[PDB]
């Protein structure tokens, strides 16, 4: 006798709330760290409750859980402040708990804009060793799917195996607020230049 | 078969949610657009109505000074010109009346100046004739003719010198008898020839006496009448009227001259009978062979009559025509008193003229006053038609005010355009609503259909 | 008691639904945000358009479009010129009033000159003889009465001294001594007995004479043409001119029927042919008219037919007017004065014409004043040009003062709602967080109730 998936549903409920917040901040917002901390509290508390409920799946005062947060989906929360700082940031963690070089990028300014066909990334996917990104664009069919050598960039630093390219939601989030804030200055200046002459 | 299967059916939830979002967003956005249209239209019409007639009222204070009376102010010229012409013509009539009355004044003037003094002097002349002794001017001896004085004063020498003796002109042989004054006031108009002339022998002497005029300056050729100095032929009727006749009432220096009277032309047969109709009494029968008579009209004048009823009115005046003991010097009392009594006519008829003249020229004062009133009406109408040069002369300075009317007008056209937009947008929203709300049933059913359990069955 | 805990779950579902409502509000508020950004786009468009509109409308003020004090000072100045018009109008009105007054002053003289033109020859009316005396004016009124009494006119006409006419006074003297002047001013009987039928008014209302026949032997009044004996020239009644009844009137009413006429100073020398009764029904040889004198002869019933003399001369004086001496006296008393007044009349009509020429000069001045007022109305076309350019200037000022409020309002009115959107975002941020905490707080009141199951 069990009732389980209600709480996967509540997981989805908090996830969809995170997706709500990620793009709802107004240009007038100052700091988000308290919001980040509160979402962290709720997320990790629900994670602990995940163990508190699974403790009886093996089947009160049961055995201690001892599981610790080491999953990939925790990444969805880490980055927001450094998006709030300025567009110069590059952040996807995978490995580093802190920023790219724990503060700085310094890795060659390949940016929102594509390295060659210089448009902003609009349908990207990342690989979790190389950080190569494509939108299945004009690099779509050179030798696609043949992961032994010659991923389309000269002298990379590893041989690769086939996982194509996978989820990364960080990409357009930094673009959104950056463009909003930068265009607000242009709007205000163009206004005040002519306002009441 | 049928192990896990339809767990994927939640996929319908995604399409349901996106359809819900699309329809709801369209509905809300277009409802907000309609609300925007409503608010904008309301605020615009409020904005205009806050000023619509304020400009008109502010304009219509000085503009009313030249206000909608324009039509009648312009047309005032017609009736003012009518007034001008009517005033001119009526004044023409007044001046015609005034100058015609003045023509009457001068006519009546000449009437009295040419008659009053002339006639008064004419009938006063008898007194100078009475009391003058001087050449040329009137004399006692004009009773026949003015210069007859000269002829008789010369005959004073020549009173024998022709084919028979001529001792007298017959005015000294025969004279009016004593005390016959009231019979005498018409002797001139009664007898005309016998007393004037002188005697000759026989009709051979027709050419005889005529032209010894050349002695002193006598005026006229003067008659010849002849009868001998003796009685003749009593063998026929000797007439004697009812009253002392020209036979009874005579005084004689030569008594034998009686006979020629009855032989005269019947101008001897004259009997004064007091009044006009008293002579009408019995001369019809012409008693004792008398034919002519005299009668009274007033103590001045009267009538000449014959036959009993025959009547005529003549010019009685106060001339005597004889050398008489009752001479002109005997009536001096009357000749003075009645003269002073009757010269009254000179002022009487004059007054009878100027009272009427005064009446008419006093009437003229009314038309003179009306002429002045019309001449003042002229300037009154001038100062009233000055309204033309006032209003038309004053340029309509409302333009600096009408500058603001164009926008106040076209704003209502703008509101009409926005109203045309809203009249269709308010129903675009409903048609979007009937697209949306029915679609919501799909989402309702999709959400409903998520139910299924997990059990130990095979 | 009944069921252990399964009547507790509903709370989590209700809180989940509330979170879903928060999400719906989130999406709605975001959409409102993109709606107000569209409002921002609209206001930006409006300002960018209106600013350029104002810039060019303001530059419209850079042209000359020169105004001056003349905007009202020219009309004020021409006030005195229109007043000059009014003064000329009243002066001309006075001049035409003088024209009318002179026209009337001349109409009377025109009537008189026409009357004189009619009077240029023999009498227009006989009644003019009696104007000299009061009693002659009584005779004038008697003439008017007989004209008012036609049955007394056609039987006793106007006096013979009135009706009769002749070439001159000397020719009118044919009828001057055979009948005395006093008798001469008696109305003219047609047939003997009209005397008794119509005497009264002439002798009582007015005071003049009448007379009756002496004999009525109506035959040739003189024994045949041998009567033209001493040079006698012809027939008295026909030598004078008048009505036949008038001619028969005096025949024996005043003893003129049997009288020859002659310019020669003749005389009734036939006296010796007549020492005899010799009536034969006639008394011819008593009286005649000869030259300018007259001898008189009697025939007495009592007498033995040897007659005795009598005589009177004929005066050439104011009697028997067919005219005022035909020409002689009139030439001076009327003709000369009326010809001088005809010269005066032409002069006065031409002086009224010169007054009308004075009027014509100011007629031309009146048309010139109207034409110069129309030239000032061309200046008024200029004035309307200036005032319509002031209409365009004031219209651009109205447009710019409208844009002044439009920009001032639009820049803030709806743009300030971003504060409301921000506050709603804050409310959403609070609600989502506290309701997630509420949802997480229900834990262990959950299915973990296996202490009592």
């Amino acid at each position: 006798r069990d009732l389980s998936n209600i709480y996967q549903q509540c997981y989805k409920q908090i996830d969809e709330t995170i997706n709500q917040l990620v793009d709802s901040t107004s240009p007038s917002t100052i700091g988000i760290e308290e919001q980040v901390a509160d979402i962290t509290s709720t997320y990790k508390l629900l994670s602990t409750y995940e163990s508190e409920s699974n403790s009886f799946d093996e089947h009160p005062t049961p055995e201690p859980a001892t599981m610790v947060n080491n999953t990939d989906t925790l990444k969805i929360l880490k980055v927001l402040p450094y998006i709030w700082n300025d567009p110069t940031c590059v952040i996807p963690d995978l490995q580093n708990p802190a920023d790219e070089d724990d503060l700085q990028i310094e890795g060659g300014k390949i940016e929102l804009t594509c390295p060659i066909t210089c448009k902003p990334y609009e349908a990207p996917l990342i690989s979790r060793k190389c950080n190569h990104v494509f939108d299945r664009d004009g690099i779509q069919n050179y030798l696609q799917g043949y992961t032994t050598r010659d991923c389309p960039q000269a002298a990379c630093s590893q041989v690769v195996s086939m996982r194509d390219f996978v989820r990364d939601p960080i990409m357009e989030l930094r673009c959104k607020i950056a463009k909003m804030k930068e265009s607000q200055e242009q709007d205000k200046r163009s206004s005040q230049a002519i306002d009441v002459l | 078969a049928k192990v896990i299967y339809v767990n994927e059916k939640d996929s319908e939830h995604q399409n349901a949610r996106e359809l819900l979002r699309d329809v709801k967003s369209r509905f809300e956005k277009e409802k907000s657009n309609q609300a925007e249209a409503q608010s904008n239209i309301d605020q615009g019409r409020k904005k205009v109505d806050a000023l619509n007639k304020t400009i008109a009222h502010l304009e219509e204070e000085l503009t009313k000074e030249m206000g909608g009376d324009k039509d009648q102010m312009r047309q005032e010229l017609e009736q003012l010109e009518k007034a001008n012409e009517k005033l001119r013509e009526v004044n023409n009539s007044l001046v015609v009346s005034l100058q015609d009355v003045k023509n009457e004044e001068r006519d009546i003037q000449h009437e009295r100046e040419s008659e009053l003094r002339t006639i008064s002097r004419s009938i006063q002349n008898k007194k100078v004739e009475l009391q003058n002794i001087a050449k040329g001017n009137d004399t006692f001896l004009m009773n026949f003719d003015r210069n007859m004085d000269r002829l008789l004063r010369t005959i004073e020498q020549r009173k024998n010198e022709f084919e028979t003796p001529a001792i007298g002109p017959l005015g000294s042989l025969v004279t009016i008898r004593k005390g016959f004054e009231k019979w005498t006031r018409s002797i001139q108009r009664a007898i005309s020839s016998s007393l004037n002339a002188f005697v000759v022998s026989n009709p051979k002497d027709n050419r005889l006496f005529r032209d010894i005029m050349r002695s002193c300056g006598i005026r006229s050729n003067i008659p010849i009448v002849t009868y001998c100095l003796s009685q003749f032929d009593y063998s026929k009727g000797r007439a004697h009227g009812n009253y002392p006749t020209i036979v009874d009432a005579l005084e004689f220096s030569k008594p034998e001259i009686e006979c020629l009277f009855v032989d005269l032309s019947r101008i001897e047969r004259i009997v004064l009978i007091e009044d006009k109709n008293e002579a009408r009494n019995f001369l019809q029968r012409n008693p004792v062979n008398v034919n002519m008579a005299l009668s009274l009209r007033d103590r001045r004048s009267g009538f000449q009559l014959s036959g009993g009823y025959r009547l005529d009115t003549v010019t009685y005046q106060d001339k005597i025509r004889l050398k008489v003991n009752s001479s002109s010097d005997n009536g001096t009392q009357y000749l003075k008193d009645l003269i002073e009594q009757e010269t009254k006519e000179l002022q009487n008829i004059r007054d009878r003229y100027e009272e009427k003249l005064s009446e008419v020229r006093s009437r003229l004062k009314e038309i003179d006053g009306r002429l002045k009133s019309t001449k003042n009406e002229m300037r009154k109408t001038n100062f009233r038609m000055t309204e033309l040069k006032m209003n038309v002369g004053k340029v309509v300075d409302t333009g600096i005010l009408n500058s603001k009317i164009n926008e106040r007008k076209n704003q209502e056209q703008a509101i009409a355009s926005y109203e045309a937009a809203k009249e269709e947008l308010g129903l675009k929203i409903e048609q979007i609503a009937q697209e949306a709300q029915p679609i919501k049933e799909q989402y309702d059913s999709t959400k409903l259909a998520l139910v299924e359990a997990q059990d130990e069955l095979q | 008691k009944t069921d252990e805990f399964l009547k507790a779950k509903e709370k989590i579902n209700e809180i989940f639904e509330k979170l879903n409502t928060i999400r719906d509000e989130v999406i709605k508020k975001k959409n409102q945000n993109e709606y107000y950004r569209g409002r921002t786009k609209k206001l930006q468009a409006t300002i960018i358009s209106t600013k350029e509109d104002f810039l060019r409308s303001q530059e419209i003020l850079a042209q000359t479009h020169l105004p001056e004090k003349s905007v009202f000072e020219d009309i004020d100045i021409k006030r005195k010129e229109i007043i000059n018009k009014e003064g000329e109008i009243r002066d001309l009105i006075s001049e035409i009033d003088a024209k009318a007054n002179a026209i009337n002053h001349e109409m009377r003289s025109i009537q008189r000159q026409a009357e004189s033109k009619t009077k240029s020859l023999t009498t227009t009316d006989k009644i003019g003889i009696l104007n000299q005396d009061q009693d002659l004016k009584e005779v004038r009124d008697a003439v008017l009465m007989v004209r008012e009494h036609p049955e007394m006119k056609d039987k006793i006409l106007e006096p013979p001294i009135m009706t009769v006419s002749a070439i001159n006074a000397q020719f009118a003297a044919y009828l001057a001594q055979c009948v005395d002047y006093n008798t001469s001013k008696a109305l003219t009987v047609v047939d003997s007995d009209s005397y008794k039928l119509f005497a009264n008014p002439i002798l009582d209302k007015f005071k003049v004479n009448l007379r009756e026949l002496s004999s009525a032997d109506t035959t040739p009044p003189v024994p045949a043409e041998t009567v033209r004996d001493l040079g006698f020239e012809g027939y008295l009644s026909d030598f004078i001119t008048g009505d036949k009844r008038v001619m028969k009137m005096l025949c024996q009413t005043s003893k003129i029927h049997t009288i020859p006429v002659s310019r020669r100073e003749l005389t009734p020398a036939q006296i010796k042919k007549l020492i005899t009764p010799r009536p034969n029904g006639k008394i011819l040889f008593k009286r005649i008219i000869h030259g300018n004198r007259l001898v008189d002869i009697k025939q007495s019933a009592y007498g033995s037919k040897q007659v005795f003399p009598t005589d009177v001369s004929i005066k050439q004086t104011n009697f028997y007017q067919g005219s005022i001496m035909s020409n002689e006296q009139k030439i001076r008393i009327e003709n000369e004065i009326i010809n001088l007044k005809n010269e005066y009349n032409d002069r006065k009509s031409t002086l009224d014409a010169l007054s009308n020429q004075k009027s014509g000069y100011r007629h031309e001045l009146s048309e010139l004043a109207s034409k110069n007022d129309d030239i000032n109305r061309e200046a008024h076309q200029l004035n309307e040009i200036r005032k319509k350019y002031t209409m365009r200037k004031s219209t651009i000022e109205t447009l710019r003062e409208k844009l002044d409020q439009l920009k001032r309002e639009a820049r803030k009115d709806v743009s300030q709602k971003i504060k409301d959107i921000d506050d709603q975002i804050q409310q959403l941020l609070l609600k989502q967080r506290h309701l997630l905490s509420k949802m997480a707080s229900s834990m262990k009141s959950l299915k973990n109730c296996q202490k009592e199951l």
